Order: structure tokens, then sequence, then C-alpha cells
């Protein structure tokens, strides 16, 4: 798995969008979306709320989570904590990304959104690789991580698994 | 049964047969399905056209990406994977499609053509049968993976190494994400309990 | 001495990067080949002494020969599978037609090979959907429009 | 590229993958050894008793050739222990993994050592452990440079790993490079 198709299940998560035209339900195999209604909130996936913005049919609005004063409070947090905290979304990194990149004119405060959500990212990776060493020194068998992302996850987690699949060999060479 | 949960048991595939380490079981009644969907709504085929192909597309991906990944594990593991079928016990799930299978026999077959032709027949007497099943690697089931618990599981044995004084017990609740050997969870991805 | 000409087969796949593929290396296929029998023929003619009209002090060398023939054979294979694992992955990377800086360094066997791959992908994709359906070459990468 | 699947190294394990070249590359090196007998038409160091080997004599042998003359009786030879894997330099490695160049002095430190643990030597319980620890305390300092976490020159770094090191080195870079160009998708 890459970068790429971590985001493509991010695309599947609900966001608010305000539409600029009208439209009757759609009804994809996934699921019913709709009506829509100019000027009315409506629940569509990520994937259609980016075309429907650069198609210029909608205003993205912005997670509630997507705020200076709660991110700056998250960073923060993050930083006293020797463990990973409670991220806003399950797709925290994705959902800023492409809203920064296709609707940032939808979103007060961009600039700063973007680097807090980036020193988050930054504390998380780097609090990942002190973790690691804590459980490779302990020569842990098993680990739990629910506030762990995926795209987290996916990124160091194969160095991870390769180094962790070693070291069960050379645990057992004499065996 | 809903055309919903017919994608969400796709993505749950893919994903599992991205990161286990042996090929998993044919999902042939969730391909078909998906490509009756798509056979469908392609006839019906203006924004929510637009709207329609898009998400076509997305769907299109997962399946194509998720028969990739069989095909590669198929060609890496080929000899295990022909074994396996031939000793298979009537009624345990085949981990190949009937199409699936015909793709490995013949990969077997021009494989060990192409060895005997080119290299085994000028070869001594006495060293030109190379056994397959011992030449070409097996699944390596002692490789760690990460899983996301759609199911509560408790009493899952924990084996850090061969040392059975350092073997607890630990209980996997709904939602949680762990890290731990394969060969300890391979039923329980296998069931569905599990998401890799 | 004994298996280095082997040696050389495994270098040169080694030294190439990304999966690039070098000339066959025809000249070492024969030699390794050829000291095999050599190897098989010496070999085939102590033991006869070490049965009778020798001593049992051959076997230490009969070993030692047998173990070299061993040796390249595992050397010759693996030089064999590598070339085709790189093949394989021509036609996911360029397609069902290859170019001439490849098919000019490929084996007649090796063409073959990828010939008999590619027509039973092409048999396997076509069942996938009604008569002819599903190119799992495509759509490599996630959608994004 | 992306769809070569090259046979990877088992040489960690009971015993090597066959089709390895990597493992075919390891086994080419050589471990000293001691003749505990006489090799007859093999003395050309590849009349007298029809050209053998003294009994007694110290070679240098290929891993492959030693792993299928030895026997534990020890009746054609017995091997020693590389430098790399005595006590002098466990001591070092033991002290601080980090600064031993595990590329010249290997370059297939734990592969190599795990396979010359067939041998039964009286210290292979010496040996295996020490390859643990060594990759315990070097796991930190690959997966740090591997991720660049602190902006430095890895060159230099990845230039003293040893070939198993390398490949983690690999698969770290692969993963924060993929992220960090998705990162940047326009």
């Amino acid at each position: 798995m890459d970068a790429a198709e971590v985001e493509f299940l991010a695309e599947k998560e609900l966001v608010t969008i305000i539409p600029n035209f009208s439209l009757d339900k759609i009804y994809l195999i996934g699921g019913d979306l709709g009506p829509f209604n100019p000027g009315l909130p409506v629940e569509v996936p990520l994937w259609l709320a980016i075309n429907l913005k650069q198609r210029q049919k909608c205003r993205l609005l912005p997670p509630e989570w997507m705020d200076v004063e709660k991110l700056e409070k998250m960073r923060d947090h993050e930083r006293k904590e020797e463990t990973f905290t409670p991220m806003p979304s399950p797709y925290y990194m994705e959902l800023t990304k492409l809203l920064l990149n296709h609707a940032s004119d939808n979103i007060p405060k961009a600039d700063e959104i973007r680097t807090l959500v980036k020193d988050m990212w930054d504390t998380r990776i780097a609090k990942l690789r002190v973790s690691a060493d804590s459980f490779v020194r302990q020569q842990e068998a098993h680990a739990k991580l629910d506030n762990l992302t995926l795209m987290e996850i996916n990124t160091s987690g194969t160095f991870l698994t390769q180094a962790l699949n070693h070291m069960y060999k050379l645990r057992t060479n004499l065996q | 049964l809903t055309p919903a949960e017919l994608i969400e048991r796709l993505e749950q595939a893919w994903m599992n047969e991205k990161f286990a380490p042996e090929l998993l079981e044919s999902k042939p009644e969730i391909v078909e399905c998906v490509m009756e969907q798509l056979e469908h709504m392609e006839e019906n085929l203006d924004l929510k056209v637009s709207i329609h192909q898009m998400e076509m597309e997305r769907i299109r991906y997962v399946l194509s990406s998720y028969l990739r990944c069989r095909l590669m594990k198929i060609e890496k593991f080929f000899p295990h994977v022909l074994e396996k079928e031939k000793t298979r016990p009537e009624g345990e799930p085949s981990s190949l499609s009937p199409e699936e299978l015909a793709f490995a026999r013949e990969f077997m077959a021009n494989t060990e053509s192409y060895l005997k032709n080119v290299a085994l027949k000028h070869m001594p007497p006495n060293l030109q049968k190379v056994d397959l099943f011992r030449a070409v690697p097996k699944p390596d089931l002692d490789s760690y993976v990460f899983l996301r618990v759609r199911e509560r599981q408790e009493n899952i044995l924990v084996e850090p190494d061969t040392d059975e004084q350092r073997d607890y017990v630990i209980d996997l609740e709904k939602g949680s994400q762990h890290l731990i050997r394969y060969k300890t969870i391979a039923p329980l991805v296998a069931s569905g309990a599990v998401q890799l | 001495m004994f298996c280095e000409k082997a040696m050389e087969l495994i270098r040169e796949l080694h030294r190439a990067p990304e999966g690039q593929l070098p000339a066959f290396n025809e000249d070492g296929l024969r030699q390794v080949l050829e000291e095999m029998k050599a190897l098989y023929e010496q070999n085939q003619s102590d033991v006869n002494e070490a049965k009778s009209g020798g001593r049992s002090d051959l076997i230490p060398t009969i070993k030692f020969r047998h173990c070299s023939l061993l040796r390249n054979r595992r050397c010759t294979v693996a030089y064999l599978y590598d070339r085709l694992l790189r093949i394989r992955a021509l036609r996911w990377e360029y397609g069902s037609i290859l170019p001439n800086a490849l098919r000019f360094h490929m084996a007649a066997e090796e063409m073959e090979w990828f010939n008999n791959y590619k027509r039973s992908l092409a048999t396997y994709m076509r069942s996938l959907g009604g008569d002819e359906g599903l190119d799992i070459t495509q759509d490599m990468k996630p959608p994004k429009s | 590229s992306e769809a070569y699947f090259r046979v990877e190294s088992g040489a960690l394990g009971p015993e090597e993958n066959f089709l390895s070249l990597d493992d075919i590359l390891m086994s080419h090196e050589k471990l000293p050894v001691r003749t505990e007998t006489a090799m007859p038409r093999l003395g050309a160091f590849f009349a007298e008793t029809d050209n053998a080997v003294p009994q007694g004599s110290k070679l240098e042998l290929p891993l492959w050739l030693a792993k299928g003359l030895f026997d534990n009786k020890r009746r054609i030879l017995s091997v020693e222990l590389p430098k790399i894997y005595q006590e002098g330099w466990r001591t070092v490695f033991s002290a601080d993994p980090n600064v031993v160049d595990l590329h010249k002095m290997g370059p297939h430190f734990y592969g190599f050592g795990s396979q010359l643990l067939h041998f039964d030597s009286p210290e292979n319980a010496d040996i295996s452990q020490s390859l643990l620890q060594t990759f315990i305390g070097r796991f930190r300092r690959i997966m740090d440079s591997s991720q660049n976490a602190y902006n430095e020159d890895t060159s230099a770094l990845v230039a003293r790993l040893d070939e198993m090191e390398r490949g983690l080195f690999q698969t770290g870079q692969k993963g924060l490079n993929d992220f960090q160009c998705w990162e940047k998708g326009q």
C-alpha cells in the first residue's frame, strides 16, 4: 500500500458542502446522496466534494476541528504526552492536504492550519521512532496502538515490521 | 447483501490481501457481484452521469488492485499454490478461483519447460531434476502485521518466541489496533473478526 | 577455482539495478554446463577406483566434486529464474510489445516464456468480465480527477 | 522495478533460500578451516599421493563448500570462527554496536553469522546473542537516518551498514519519500 491508496480511503470520509445548484438525490452503488439544494448543507464523500469544488459547483466547509485554536491545543497536547493522543479525524493529514489544496479559499487561516498539522505529523512520527526503539529494546512481541492513524502506520510500519521479522529469526536461530 | 455492503467486503479483501504474507481465500461471489454492478451501471449510462462514472472508477480500481495482488502471490509461490490446491480436503475454501488456478498451472508449465530446455536437460544425468516445491520459498507466516479489530476476541495467545515461558494471553477489543505476528491471528483474518 | 564461472553469472545480474536486463550470458552458461560435465566425469572415474581399484581415500575428493556440482546447478538455476522475474516485470511496465533494447538482450527461450506468459494473462483477464472484460493492466494507480 | 519481485534472502532462518542471489553471494564468502584428512587430486590449491591435500591443512574455503564438507564428527574438516565473531569484536559490539563498520567487516554480518551457527561451535550461544544485541543496538540509528530525522548526509551512515541493514534503510527511505511525494501532489 502506498500513500495514494491511503488517501483513496480517506476520500470516503463525509464532509459538508454548500451546493450552488439543484439536483435530485443520486443513487451511487455505495449509498444515496442528496438531494442537493442551493445554500443548504449536504453530506457527501470527500472525493465528490473535491470534484464539485473544482467544478465550482459548491462551497467546502472546514471540519469543526480544522481550527487554529483547537489545533494549537492539540499540538501542545501531543508534545506533552509520551504516548500518542487521539487525533481529530482518522484521516487528519489527508483531509488537511486535500482541503487546503482545493479549498483554502473556504478555510480561514489556511496558512496557519497547514503549519499546525505539519507540526503534529512531525512530532508524532518522531515519537513513533522513540516508541519503536523502546519496543525493540524490550524485545516486545505485541502492541496496541488505537491512536495511530493509517497514514502514519503505513509510512513507517513496513520498516518496523521488517525489523521485527529479522529479530524474530535472530531470537530463534538456536531453536 | 446490499451494494454498499458489497463494496465494503471488496475493500476488506483488498486490504487483507495486501498485507497477508500468504494467499488468502478466493472470493468469487464478491468479484462477480462487483463485475455485475459495474456492467449494469455502465449500461444505464448528466452531472449525475459524471458522478456515477467517478464512483465506477473508484470501484474498478479496488477490484483491479485486489486481483493484481493475488496474481503476484500466485506467481511468487506457484508450486505451493498448486500443491495446496491438490491436497485440499473437500469442503475447505479454495485459495484459487477456477481462472486463477488455470493461470497458476500455466505459470508452472511455462517455467518448468523453460528451465528444462535451457539448462537442466544439458546437465549430468543425476542432476537434471530440480524439486520446485523446495527451490521456491514458501510464505513466511512469522511476519508481523498491523490489524484493526472488527469483532471482539478473547484468550488470544501471544508467543514472543519459542520459549513458552514468555507466552501470555491477550484480548482484542472492538475497534482497537494491534501489532503482532500474522501466524497468531491468521484464522481471525479469514473469519473476518479482524482486518489487516 | 571451481564454481567461479558460476559466480560471474550471479555478480552480473546483481550489479544490474532496478531490474535491468543485461545480455543473456550464453558463454557463461555454456562454460558452467561444461564444468559440470567435467566434474561429473572426473567424479564418475574416482568413484570406480574407490569401489574397486583404489581406496576410500578418494571419497573426500568425490564429495568436494559433488558439492561443486550442486553449487554450479544452484547458481545457473538462480541466474535463469531471476531473469524470468525481471522479464515478467516487463509485461507490467512496458506492456505486451517489448522495445528492441530488451528483446535483444533476451534469449529466444526467454522471449517464448514472456509470450506464453502474456497469452496466459490475456486469457485470465478476459475470463474476468463477460466475454472480454477487465484489463487489470490499466488503473495501476488510484483514480484522481 | 515495481513488478520485479526477486527472491529474498533466507540466511537468518534455518537455511538460505536456494534462488536468493544475495544468499549465493553470502555463501561465496570464505571462512577459516583445517583439514582433518587427505584430499587427493585436490592438492592444486583448487606425484604426491596423486596430488592430495595434507591432513591438518589450514584453508580459506567458501562457506557453501565448508557447509557441504562439514560433519559434527569433524572427519573431513574443522572450521574456525572469523574474527568478527570472536571474543574480541564481540566485546566491542557489546560496548556500543554503532561504532563498527559492518559493511567493511561484513557485508553479510547477520546472515553469515546465522549460517555459521551450523558448525556447532562451543560459542554458538555467544555468537547468537551477539547477533541479536548488535541489531538491537543499531536499530535506532538506522530508523533515524532512513527517515532523515536530523537532515544529515545518510550516504556516510549507509556505507557502514551491512547488507541486511541497508535493505532496512531502503524500506524506511522508500516509505518516507513516497509520503513526501504524495504530500506534494500539486
